[PDB]
This record gives C-alpha cells, sequence and structure tokens, in this order.
RNA sequence: UGGUUCCGCAUGGA
RNA sequence: AACAGUGGUAGGAGAGCGUUCUAAGGGCUGUGAAGCCAGACCGGAAGGACUGGUGGAGCGCUUAGAAGUGAGAAUGCCGGU
RNA sequence: GGAACGAGGUAGAUGAAGAGGUCUGGAAAGGCCCGCCAUAGGAGGUAACAGCCCUGUAGUCAAAACUUCGUUCUCUCCUGAGUGGAUCCUGAGUACGGCGGAACAAAUUCCGUCGGAAUCCGGGAGGACCAUCUCCCAAGGCUAAAUACUCCCUAGUGACCGAUAGUGAACCAGUACCGUGAGGGAAAGGUGAAAAGCACCCCGGAAGGGGAGUGAAAGAGAUCCUGAAACCGUGUGCCUACAAGUAGUCAGAGCCCGUUAACGGGUGAUGGCGUGCCUUUUGUAGAAUGAACCGGCGAGUUACGAUCUCGUGCAAGGUUAAGCAGAAGAUGCGGAGCCGCAGCGAAAGCGAGUCUGAAUAGGGCGCAUGAGUACGUGGUCGUAGACCCGAAACCAGGUGA
C-alpha cells in the first residue's frame, strides 16, 4: 500500500484549454476562429448440447433469460422434451437422435 | 479545494525582472515592459551569433589585404597562388594573426609569387 | 497452511490480482468521502438585476464563481465477482510474509487493556495490527479500543482496506472457518 | 378515386 | 551501430513540471520553520537546490487517488500609487 | 372521564495515572534516558507540539417542579347467530339526451345549457362502439402508518472557505450612505506568554523626538504580527555637455571590484546589425483595436443520455435495482428486471428461411466467418445558463403630481 502503482495505460491526464501557448489550444481552446405479437426469442439447438429438457429448468441453467409466452426450439446446431412450439428441423433432429 | 496561488507568481516574475538588470529607464522595474525586452533580447542574441561568425571574416580579410599590399599583390592574387603551389590549408584567421611578425608573413608571401 | 496455531487452500494461495486489487482500493476511498461542499453562483447571489451588465457577474469581485463545485456525490461499484476476488488477494499477500498470526479463541476474562499490551508483547507485534473474532467477543471489543495501534473486527465486517493499513492480523481460528463460507 | 382472406381490444362483428 | 530526419499557425497525437488537500511511512524544525530579500550555482524547457541577512510558528519528500487552477491583454472589477 | 410504574428532555454530580531525571531556552508540552494509567490517547487551554498540567472524555448514577413517551390499573362500554328473499328495502333532477366550452372515428373528464329514467328477474363497464361472457354494486360519511419540507433547537462530521474567500454581514450590518418612494447597499480581523502600556531626564507651546526603564524583541509604542511591488528618497564605484538611438544585441579598450572559482562581477568611449507586444485580416510599422503602472481576483467540465478507443473481471452469460441489516462506510442479503446468443412488411405468419411476389428465374436481407457484458479513465455529440462577458424589447405584481 506504500507504493500503489496503477496499471500502465489505465489513466490519462485530462486535456486542458487556455493553460499554455505551447501546450496547444490555449488562445481559442481548439474551437476554431400492430397490437399483440408474441416472441419466443432465439433458442439455439447447440445450447442444449451441454445437458427432462423443459423450459422451467432451462431458465435456471442460463439457456433462457426472459420467459415470454411459451418456448420454441430451433434446429440451428447439431446434437424427453416437453414444451409447446418446436421447429420442423428440431423435431426431425430430435427424432433422429 | 481552492488554490489561491500567491507564492508561484512572484517567483515566476522575479526571474524575468532579473534578466533585465541594466536596461534603461523603466525597463528594469515594470514587468509588463521587461518581458518584451527579454523576449527580444534572446532574439537578437540568436541573430547576432551568426553575424559575429561572419563579420570576423571581413576583419581577417581586410587585414590580409593590407598585409599583401607590402608585396604588390592584392588579396585575390594572393589567395589564388596560396592554394596552387602551397598545399597549406591555413585559415584566413591564422594567416592574419601572424601579421605582427613581418618575418613570418614574408616567408609565406615568397611562395605566392613562386607559382604565380 | 495448517500449523499449531498460537496459545500466547482457496482463500490465501497464489496468483495475486494486482490491477483488480488496486481497483477495489480506489472505490473504497471515494465512498468514505463525505462530499458536502457547496458554493454560490451568479443567480443565487443576493444581487441586483439592474445595470449599475450586472453588478454580480463572473468578472466582478462582488459576484461568485463561474463554474465551481456543486452538491454532488461520486459512488461507483465494481461487479459482485470483482468484490470477492480481491479480499482473498490481500489475504494472500499476508500468507507470504507470515503477516497472518492465528490464535485460539482469543482468551480474555475482563476489559483490562493491560492484558492486551502483554498480549502484543507476547505475540511481539509492534505497530498497527488487526483482531478478527467471529462472535463479537465483548471483552475484546471493550478492551483495546484505547490502545492506539490496534483495532478489532467482527469477522463479517472485513474489507480490503484495513488489511492493507494494519499490515498484520491476529486471527482467531474460529473466524477462519467462517470466511470461506461467504467467500 | 378504386383493386385486395390487410388487420381487427375476455368471446362474435364493423 | 551506421544511415535517414528535425521552419511552421489552424488542427491532430505523445512525453513532462508546478500550485493547495485528507490519510498507509519516513523526517526534519526554537541551535530557528513557512514567507521575504540577496547571490557570480544545477537541469534540454516548464522549474529546482545551497549559503547569508530579516522573520518568531510551523513545514516538507520518491508512492497512489482528486484537484474552487499556473494570467500580460476583457473600452475587466476592488485597492494602492 | 382518572391513578400508578418505567424511558426520556431541559441544571449537574463523580472521574485513572509523573513537578520523572536531565539539555537548550524568555518560557518545556521538544530532545535525550526513563516510568505509569486506560470501559479514558475525543477535543480545549496551559509562556514552545501534553494522556498523566488543568477544563473535560469513557464510565456509571442523578430533578423539587415541569413536560414527552409508553406499560398497568381505575374507568367506561357493549350480543353473536339457525332458516326462509313469502312481501319490502338498498342512497331520484340523479343513471341519461341536446347545445357550447375547457382541460386530460373519438369516447373520456368537466362545467353551464334545456330535455330526462327505471331498478334484484335486477345494475354497471370490458375505447366513438353492436350480440355473447367475466368481474363487480353508483349517486352517505369518516380514517392512522410508510412520504414532502424546514424559520427553528440540541449533539456532530466535512479530499468545505480562512478575510478580494465564506452569507450582504467574522468587527455595535441590513448599519453608514443613496433615493420623495418602492428599493438599492458598502468599507473595516491580528501588541504581548502578561498590559508589565514607557517612572524620571532633555528639546519643544504641544505633537513628535533622544536618552533611561519594561520586555525574550521598542527594528513591539496603539491602523501594533510578517511585512513584497509600483512610487519617493539620501549616500556612493563607472560613465556623460559635437551628439540623432523600439534603447537592446555581438565586437570592444579603459576603469573599479573579488565570486556558490567560474573560459569571473559592475560600468561601458566607439563600430556592426536592429520598423514594440496581443487580437484580427488576402496583408503590417500604422493613424485598425486594447492596456497609465503595480498587486489581487477573473473564462471547458458535474452526476443525466448517446458513441468509440483504452484498462480490468467473467466470458455464449454477464449483471443487479429499490430496500432491509451494519461507524451518513466497506460489506453482505436481495434474482423484480435489463443486455446478449439470429432474422424480414406502410398492414400478418415459420424458422436459415424472405417481405412485393404466376414463378422452383432477376432484384430484398442476413448468416456462414459467433463474442459480448459490468464498471473505470479519456474522446467527442446531446438536453438543461451550457467557452466566459455584453443589447433593444416583452409580460406579471407593485411605487410615484
Amino acid at each position: 500500500l506504500h507504493e500503489l502503482k496503477p496499471s500502465e495505460g489505465s489513466r490519462k491526464t485530462r486535456n486542458r484549454v487556455g493553460r499554455g501557448i505551447g501546450s496547444g489550444n490555449g488562445k481559442t481552446a481548439g474551437k476554431g476562429h400492430n397490437i399483440n405479437r408474441k416472441e419466443y426469442a432465439v433458442v439455439n439447438l447447440d445450447k442444449l448440447n451441454g445437458f427432462e429438457v423443459t423450459p422451467e429448468l432451462l431458465l435456471e441453467t442460463g439457456v433462457i433469460s426472459k420467459l415470454n409466452a411459451g418456448v420454441k426450439i430451433l434446429g440451428n446446431g447439431k446434437l424427453t422434451v416437453k414444451a409447446n412450439k418446436f421447429s420442423a428441423s428440431a423435431k426431425e433432429a430430435v427424432e433422429a437422435a | 479545494p481552492r488554490v489561491k496561488g500567491g507564492t508561484v507568481t512572484r517567483k515566476r516574475r522575479k526571474k524575468v525582472l532579473k534578466l533585465a538588470k541594466g536596461y534603461f529607464g523603466s525597463k528594469h522595474t515594470l514587468y509588463k515592459v521587461a518581458n518584451q525586452q527579454v523576449m527580444k533580447s534572446g532574439n537578437y542574441a540568436f541573430r547576432d551569433r551568426r553575424q559575429k561568425k561572419r563579420d570576423f571574416r571581413k576583419l581577417w580579410i581586410t587585414r590580409i589585404n593590407a598585409a599583401a599590399r607590402m608585396n604588390g599583390l592584392s588579396y585575390s592574387r594572393l589567395m589564388h597562388g596560396l592554394k596552387l603551389s602551397g598545399i597549406e590549408v591555413n585559415r584566413k584567421m591564422l594567416a592574419d594573426l601572424a601579421v605582427n611578425d613581418l618575418t613570418a608573413f614574408n616567408q609565406l608571401a615568397d611562395a605566392a609569387k613562386a607559382q604565380l | 497452511p495448517k500449523v499449531a496455531l498460537y496459545n500466547q487452500a482457496s482463500v490465501f494461495g497464489i496468483e495475486p490480482n494486482e490491477s483488480v486489487v488496486f481497483d477495489a482500493i480506489l472505490m473504497q476511498r471515494a465512498s468514505l468521502r463525505q462530499g458536502t461542499h457547496k458554493v454560490k453562483n451568479r443567480s443565487e447571489v443576493r444581487g441586483g438585476g439592474r445595470k449599475p451588465g450586472s453588478i454580480r457577474s463572473p468578472q466582478w469581485r462582488g459576484g461568485g464563481v463561474v463554474f465551481g463545485p456543486t452538491p454532488r456525490s461520486y459512488s461507483y461499484k465494481l461487479p459482485k465477482k470483482v468484490r470477492r476476488l480481491a479480499i482473498k488477494s490481500v489475504l494472500s499477500s499476508k500468507v507470504i510474509d507470515n503477516n497472518i498470526i492465528v490464535l485460539e479463541d482469543l482468551t480474555l476474562d475482563t476489559a483490562k487493556t493491560k492484558e492486551m499490551a502483554a498480549i502484543l508483547k507476547g505475540l511481539s507485534v509492534e505497530k498497527k495490527a488487526l483482531i478478527v473474532t467471529a462472535d463479537a467477543n465483548e471483552a475484546v471489543a471493550l478492551s483495546a479500543r484505547n490502545i492506539p495501534g490496534v483495532t478489532v473486527v467482527e469477522a463479517n465486517g472485513i474489507n480490503v482496506l484495513d488489511v492493507v493499513n494494519h499490515e498484520k492480523l491476529l486471527i482467531t481460528k474460529a473466524a477462519v472457518e467462517k470466511v470461506e463460507e461467504v467467500l
């Protein structure tokens, strides 16, 4: 605590104006002379690869931040789910595995 | 905080009013007109470190030109033959500081007509 | 790290922070600043509206200052992750140079400050120090407050400052088990 | 001006 | 270590010195501290240091965060001449 | 409508330990070598910087008389309801229409302005609003708490100011002055530890001096600490009465001096060169603007929002707000939120697929190739007085024949 030296490149002296002729900017101080619409966000298919794939526990794992209406499963990535809305790609991907 | 700052202005104005020590009239008391004749007296003293480099030349030439008229030669005739026969690269200063000693100058003056 | 204490593996290890450690100390100085400085203005000066432009102006000696500091308060915050990863690091400086000293139970009977001077003589601690005890031992807190160098700390109320200033730390072992639980 | 399952306030309509 | 280069306003970028303050330490002061006046010293600049007189209660230094700013110009304002 | 038991508030009481020894000084609270107290080393005085010198603090207890809260008693009071809606009730100039205002297609609010109703089968609303369905009962009246703010009054803290500051005002200040009046509105702190504030002598009418005394200091003698600069002087080394100069600058004898010892210091007869400073302009020497001089004061960053760079933590997951606990503090505890991991129409829908589109063709967008995010420093750009300084006018309330 005697010599608390801050990290290099973390602080910079504040620029002044009118405090020197050779310092710059002193004379003129450098100033010249629908209604309802549901949204299921984006449920990536690669986010479930880390793992009873329900939305109740999906929001507690970090996969789902906000809870809007229901929950749709997209088949963007490649890997017992009981939700509601499921994309065609995901459905086929879930049945293929 | 609030910073009055009285101890920092006079020590910034003594060091100007010390460099004016010896001027005429009011120009060594009033700070408002001692700052001009310090900012100008550093400006002449740069301009006149180039003239005394070039106006000692017109001294040494005028003395050599008189010391060459003892032998009929002018300055242009002398320096022309001082580089031909003789291989010396003697300064126009040190070919002038020996003007007092006639014997010395004469010796070097004899070589001027040797290749002329 | 476990020795024979004193009878008169994740907290303090290695890999000191540094940049983050300094950040925590910078945010502990601003808060402590009370910040109650106010100055007048050109408008809140008991001044005239007519031309004598106006008798209380920025250039006038009777008027106030142009800018000037107004009633403000600077209170920033680190994240929660950067608020518990530094208290270990200042602890970790102390496991290096043996500045930690561990005692059992901080044995006291009354509030005699003559005992603590014998205890500081006994542990051979000289300058400012710390005392951390988990249960708010009232004989400890009522003592030693008058002894000028030292201070006692209820173990939850540790913070990144007093470990740096007081530079050595008389700890009861009963408080060591508590401090991993919060962090 | 007029084309057109354009939408349509707990459930039907304009 | 050889070359290459160094006029410069608007304007852009970079590196520095100072002025008060509250603390982690460290240390001078009644055998005389700030402030004041001298000086023929030191540093590339802003600026520092040492002797001598005057003063009769305090100051200062590498180290970190903040600075009611560091003035020669306002047909500036108050005082003095 | 009363009476006891507690906590307070306004007065105080009590309170631990060194003349340590020695040095310098006018004077130890300093040094130097020692001792001691602490539920107490918070402050303030003391002839210099005190824990133990006092006034006090931490601690404990204190109020006759007032009041301020409560706990307890006195005291005071007083039905809850089983089934039936057979018959009555449930808030009348109102619920509502026309006309016109206002202020939150157009209700709405709310007044006038004339019309104007039924009512448990009921009644009301669910955007000028039409049919199903839920929720709830208009036109009776009262209601603490958590909040807003201080002229005040106690206790205290300031990365607040220290006499051109801070309030206008540290001082017999809203005073003195100015104005008929409403109103405007200053200037001005400091002897000394102590008043010990000059017995007496001398000149003078006295003021003011010189001695003498006091004092550590009279260079401290009443606008009295320190006492700068402009301005005014008196001495003294070197120059100056044939000389045309932004006053200086290089060269330079002579002459006088001795230093933070250094290719010294001060003057300079004479030769060379040399159109002040700042602002502004295509451009300066200008008569283009500004300054009598000295000193003081005097002009770009503050939380709120945008955007980028840098630093740092975690990283396809990052982050808490308000608030409650704890010296107005860090710190916990708080997962309500926000931001991100993916898109297109003037009006609706899947998901690596489109909006306009017979179209499996051209044009649309975006990924493939994926890092944000929470703070912090600085950069600009904003909104508010927003570089500082500076008009004429306009309105509201007032004062004057």
